[PDB]
């Protein structure tokens, strides 16, 4: 547009311009909306979708098959998932809740049995018998060890100049 | 005379369509709470530009 | 610990941390940061001072920033792992030395002892503790009034098996009889809420 | 795509987790050009056409505005001497809109052509037309020994 | 006048008051730009077949604030106080 | 995409840098890794997931305020509510994306899940008393265990028995003020204000500095690629990786330097919820 | 307490490294980087913008 070179989906813009503007913008200099220097209408612009992709796999040893899941995009113009970190592909969707090992995000998460997604499970339910005129006293007991590491150093580097 | 000028001469500077910002800008303005001079035909002087009112 | 592995976690991204950085500064020496040539003794032997000055000064800026990079990082994985050791320094001394009133901070349950053990790198702590089980529940009173003067517990807690009150201290059952050895009178008994005939 | 994780990691084994390999953009085609509703053609053969020139301590201008401005066909011309265009390029000439052109035009002898550029001093450029120190669209200097010989 | 361009812009509203400039704020739409490329230093206005107040304009750094449809609402001064 | 916006030869150019991107990426992922552990070992506590039962039968205290309410939203209370208020959104849908290159990921762990974790830690409390931090819950009434907190300070066991609806009726009004005050003034809430403004301002200045010269012609590559030969424009698109390199490099290290607080912060508070809600 | 040197260790060393710090930044200012001189005027009055 008159010297102006950009990529974008070209829209008809709703916002409304003064007699005497060329362009209009927003925030650091980002250009928003153009007139046509022939037809004098206006259009807005956007850039088109983009973005990262990320694998699920279950390690080499054990499977060779991925999961391939594509963030921040809708999938309609990329079994396939949609979740709200992006959409998923190779992956089915289960309806029951289990504790997963591998995380993808907004609750959901993947694991290897294949290549399910679901929402993580957040713990056993149960309902304790509460009433005011009962308590429960334990009547035997067991010795438990535990360990925990903890790291107090590492190793110590020179690096000279010349 | 003599007159203040409370909150008078503010122009558009750019040909630019920008909604719902703050924008900071440098330009040749007349100052705020300026002091404007009643006249009432004078050759004026014309320094960097005239803000004419009328009424 | 024999058979399971990745149970030395910690120490292991560490090392792995280290020595990706270190061979991530080393892997930059052979960059060429535009000058003709990523080595200083080719540039040498093959050019005059007057733009072989230039070359240099692009390669030793380049690689005085990588330095500069790579000593930043340094001195920021050395502050966490401060923060790391002044911890474990803290465990030992409360744990080890003594025993532990504070819940959680060694063990999962109410804390014995420990026993220290020392690592490749770091230091590894076996907590003993006692951890109730086999559960059993009663019927329970606040007072007990007798001759119109209530009793309370001095330690302990009143459970009832069906017919009978007893006493018992509160992490173990042991039932004894209530004498006046083991209760105190404190008044009478119309304002308490949940008194009990006995 | 394990291929390419394994390229990421640079390693013929891959553990249990989630990696980040590289990342998508949707490729554009179909490009589209619009311009101004003008082809009048421009003045720029008078200004070489001049039979008249001025002398260098007052110099001639015009301003120029409202063409559809060709310099391939000034650019293909084999009849000038020196032709260091500074700013942006000749080539690509033919691809740019500007909003004004000046054209500034005098005669001088062959030995100060040379000093007609920013960021110098000597007599003539200091103290006849001085040039700004960010650019200027550029200099064109031709041969004529007939009109003032 | 900047550089050789010559800018005139404009404004018309109705007002309330007979004594002086009203208290408000209203924003200028430029009307007339002329590539004349001459220098003005003096003026002189003109009558037909009353009073006008006249500014001088200065240099300034200027806060203004735009709305949703894009006029301007309100602006500050950084050079007062 | 930050550095040479969907370009081609500014890509190949930047290849003789060597390989100043996979520090700064791999440091933002890890920061990002770390920012949902700081979340997992404060609120994940609790084994199983416990409910309050249909008895409120508490001796005169009321929860009420505090404990979960079916109609709502989020399932959340009514200071949940009043602090979700009182602090300043693309959580509609996927619309989180940006042309320069900077994109926000979503947290693992969803504000329900937080709010479920928050109910079953006070209904265990309630419920159970200290007892359900070492094994499993031991029902006890909520009087007794009262009873059972005055005898760790000193005073005696009788006090609270003959004192209980004084306590209870002081209690409801402390929770009423703190109710009151919440709704009033919202300017208690100034530390959970501080991190998003700094990181909000860090976010606009990268932002802001991409509309600068830094001894080049242009502000912007396309144009510099469009208007010079490229024998010639290799030396003005230098001078513009060297700014916008620096720049990242200025807020990689600033960001790490404040995710190093918020990691202290978090196991601060994640020692508060283990030795002050938990036990005594 | 007023007997021993070397007790009050640490605050001593917390100043010297604050002020070794502030000087070493000072003592930057007069480093050539490359150029003609280090002396910003000179260099200024000596030579033309270009
Ligand atoms: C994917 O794109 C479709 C097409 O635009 C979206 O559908 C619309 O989404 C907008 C908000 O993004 C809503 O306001 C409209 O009501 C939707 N219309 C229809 C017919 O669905 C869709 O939401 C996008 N996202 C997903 C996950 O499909
Ligand atoms: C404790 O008393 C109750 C009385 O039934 C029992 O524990 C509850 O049992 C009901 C089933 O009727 C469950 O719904 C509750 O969840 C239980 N409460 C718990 C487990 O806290 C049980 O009979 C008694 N406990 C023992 C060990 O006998
Ligand atoms: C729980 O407390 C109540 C009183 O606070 C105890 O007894 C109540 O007695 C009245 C009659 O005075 C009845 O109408 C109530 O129905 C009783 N309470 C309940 C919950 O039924 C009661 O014994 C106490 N203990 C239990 C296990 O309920
Ligand atoms: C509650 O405990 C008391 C005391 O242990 C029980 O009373 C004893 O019951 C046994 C049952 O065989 C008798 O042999 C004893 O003679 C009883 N002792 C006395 C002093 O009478 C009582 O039976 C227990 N109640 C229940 C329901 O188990
Ligand atoms: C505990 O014993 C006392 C005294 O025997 C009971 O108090 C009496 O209750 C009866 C019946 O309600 C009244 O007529 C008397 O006036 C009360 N006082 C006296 C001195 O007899 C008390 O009710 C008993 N408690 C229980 C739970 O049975
Ligand atoms: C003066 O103008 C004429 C016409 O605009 C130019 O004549 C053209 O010259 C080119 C170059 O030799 C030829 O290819 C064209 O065929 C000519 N056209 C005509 C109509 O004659 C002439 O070059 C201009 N002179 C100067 C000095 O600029
Ligand atoms: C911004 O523009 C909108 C639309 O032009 C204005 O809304 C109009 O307001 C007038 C007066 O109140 C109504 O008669 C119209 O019906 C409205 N149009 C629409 C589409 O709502 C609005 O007043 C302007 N100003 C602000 C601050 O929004
Ligand atoms: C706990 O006490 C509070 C304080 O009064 C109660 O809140 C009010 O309860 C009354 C009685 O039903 C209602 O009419 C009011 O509308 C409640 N206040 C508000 C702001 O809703 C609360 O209901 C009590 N809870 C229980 C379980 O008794
Ligand atoms: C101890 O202090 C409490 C409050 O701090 C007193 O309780 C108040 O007493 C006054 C006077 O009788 C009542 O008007 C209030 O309603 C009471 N407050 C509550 C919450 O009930 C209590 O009286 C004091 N103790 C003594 C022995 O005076
Ligand atoms: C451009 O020119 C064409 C042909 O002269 C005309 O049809 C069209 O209306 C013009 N566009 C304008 C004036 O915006
Ligand atoms: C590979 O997987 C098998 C079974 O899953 C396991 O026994 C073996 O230890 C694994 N190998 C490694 C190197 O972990
Ligand atoms: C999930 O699967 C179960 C399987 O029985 C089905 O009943 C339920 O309707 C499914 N949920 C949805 C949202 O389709
Ligand atoms: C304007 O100028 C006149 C004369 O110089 C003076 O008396 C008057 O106070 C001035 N007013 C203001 C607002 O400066």
């Amino acid at each position: 547009f008159n010297g102006l070179t950009g990529t974008g989906v070209l829209t008809e813009s709703n916002k409304k311009f003064l007699p005497f503007q060329q362009f209009g913008r927003d925030i650091d200099d980002t250009t928003d909306a153009v007139r046509d220097p022939q037809t004098l209408e206006i259009l807005d612009i956007t850039p088109c979708s983009f973005g990262g992709v990320s694998v699920i796999t279950p390690g080499t040893n054990t499977s060779n098959q991925v999961a391939v899941l594509y963030q921040g995009v809708n999938c309609t113009e990329v079994n396939v998932f949609q979740t709200r970190a992006g959409c998923l592909i190779g992956a089915e969707h289960v309806n029951n809740s289990y504790e997963c090992d591998i995380p993808i995000g907004a609750g959901i998460c993947a694991s290897y049995q294949s290549i399910i997604a679901y929402t993580m499970s957040l713990g056993a339910e149960n309902s304790v018998a509460y009433s005011n005129n009962s308590i429960a006293i334990p009547i035997n007991f067991t010795i438990s060890v535990t360990t925990e590491i903890l790291p107090v150093s590492m190793t110590k580097t020179s690096v000279d100049c010349t | 005379a003599y007159t203040n000028s409370f909150t008078r001469g503010v122009y558009y500077p750019d040909k630019v369509f920008r909604s719902s910002v703050l924008h900071s800008t440098q330009d040749l303005f007349l100052p705020f709470f300026s002091n404007v001079t009643w006249f009432h035909n004078p050759v004026l002087p014309f320094n960097d530009g005239v803000y004419f009112a009328s009424t | 610990l024999s058979s399971t592995a990745s149970a030395l976690g910690k120490l292991q991204d560490v090392v792995n941390q280290n020595a990706q950085a270190l061979n991530t500064l080393v892997k930059q020496l052979s960059s060429n940061f535009g000058a003709i040539s990523s080595v200083l003794n080719d540039i040498l032997a093959r050019l005059d001072p007057p733009e072989a000055e230039v070359q240099i000064d692009r390669l030793i800026t380049g690689r005085l920033q990588s330095l500069q990079t790579y000593v930043t990082q340094q001195l920021i994985r050395a502050a966490e792992i401060r923060a790391s050791a002044n911890l474990a320094a803290t465990k030992m001394s409360e744990c080890v030395l003594g025993q532990s009133k504070r819940v959680d901070f060694c063990g999962k349950g109410y804390h014995l002892m420990s026993f220290p053990q020392s690592a490749p790198h770091g230091v590894v702590f076996l907590h003993v503790t006692y951890v109730p089980a086999q559960e059993k529940n009663f019927t329970t009173a606040p007072a007990i009034c007798h001759d119109g003067k209530a009793h309370f517990p001095r330690e302990g807690v009143f459970v009832s098996n069906g017919t009978h009150w007893f006493v018992t201290q509160r992490n173990f059952y042991e039932p004894q009889i209530i004498t006046t050895h083991n209760t105190f009178v404190s008044g009478n008994c119309d304002v308490v809420i949940g008194i009990v005939n006995n | 795509p394990l291929s390419e994780t394994k390229c990421t990691l640079k390693s013929f084994t891959v553990e249990k987790g989630i990696y980040q390999t590289s990342n998508f953009r949707v490729q554009p085609t179909e490009s589209i050009v619009r311009f101004p509703n003008i082809t009048n053609l421009c003045p720029f053969g008078e200004v070489f056409n001049a039979t008249r020139f001025a002398s260098v301590y007052a110099w001639n201008r015009k301003r120029i505005s409202n063409c559809v401005a060709d310099y391939s066909v000034l650019y293909n011309s084999a009849s000038f001497s020196t032709f260091k265009c500074y700013g942006v390029s000749p080539t690509k000439l033919n691809d740019l809109c500007f909003t004004n052109v000046y054209a500034d035009s005098f005669v001088i002898r062959g030995d100060e052509v040379r000093q007609i550029a920013p960021g110098q001093t000597g007599k003539i450029a200091d103290y006849n037309y001085k040039l700004p120190d960010d650019f200027t669209g550029c200099v064109i200097a031709w041969n004529s020994n007939n009109l003032d010989s | 006048n900047i550089d050789g361009y010559f800018k005139i812009y404009s404004k018309h509203t109705p007002i309330n008051l007979v004594r002086d400039l009203p208290q408000g704020f209203s924003a200028l739409e430029p009307l007339v730009d002329l590539p004349i490329g001459i220098n003005i230093t003096r003026f002189q206005t003109l009558l037909a077949l009353a009073a006008y107040y006249v500014g001088y304009l200065q240099p300034r750094t200027f806060l203004l604030k735009y709305n949703e449809n894009g006029t301007i609402t309100d602006a500050v001064d950084c050079a007062l106080d | 995409m930050y550095i040479c916006g969907d370009s081609t030869e500014c890509s190949n150019l930047l290849l003789q840098y060597g390989s100043f991107c996979t520090q700064l990426n791999r440091a933002l992922t890890g920061i990002a890794v770390e920012q949902d552990k700081n979340t997992q070992e404060v609120f994940a506590q609790v084994k199983q997931i416990y409910k309050t039962p249909p008895i409120k039968d508490f001796g005169g205290f009321n929860f009420s305020q505090i404990l979960p309410d079916p109609s709502k939203p989020s399932k959340r209370s009514f200071i949940e509510d009043l602090l979700f208020n009182k602090v300043t959104a693309a959580r509609d849908l996927i619309c989180a994306q940006k042309f320069n290159g900077l994109t926000v990921l979503p947290p693992l762990l969803t504000d329900e899940m937080i709010a479920q974790y928050t109910s079953a830690l006070l209904a265990g409390t309630i419920t159970s008393g200290w007892t359900f931090g070492a094994g499993a819950a031991l029902q006890i009434p909520f009087a007794m265990q009262m009873a059972y907190r005055f005898n760790g300070i000193g005073v005696t066991q009788n006090v609270l028995y003959e004192n209980q609806k004084l306590i209870a009726n002081q209690f409801n009004s402390a929770i009423g003020k703190i109710q009151d005050s919440l709704s009033s003034t919202a300017s208690a809430l100034g530390k959970l204000q501080d991190v998003v403004n700094q990181n909000a301002q860090a976010l606009n200045t990268l932002v802001k500095q991409l509309s600068s010269n830094f001894g080049a012609i242009s502000s912007v590559l396309n144009d510099i690629l469009a208007r010079l030969d490229p024998p010639e424009a290799e030396v003005q698109i230098d001078r513009l990786i060297t700014g916008r390199l620096q720049s990242l490099q200025t807020y990689v290290t600033q960001q790490l330097i404040r995710a190093a607080e918020i990691r202290a912060s978090a196991n601060l508070a994640a020692t508060k919820m283990s030795e002050c809600v938990l036990g005594q």
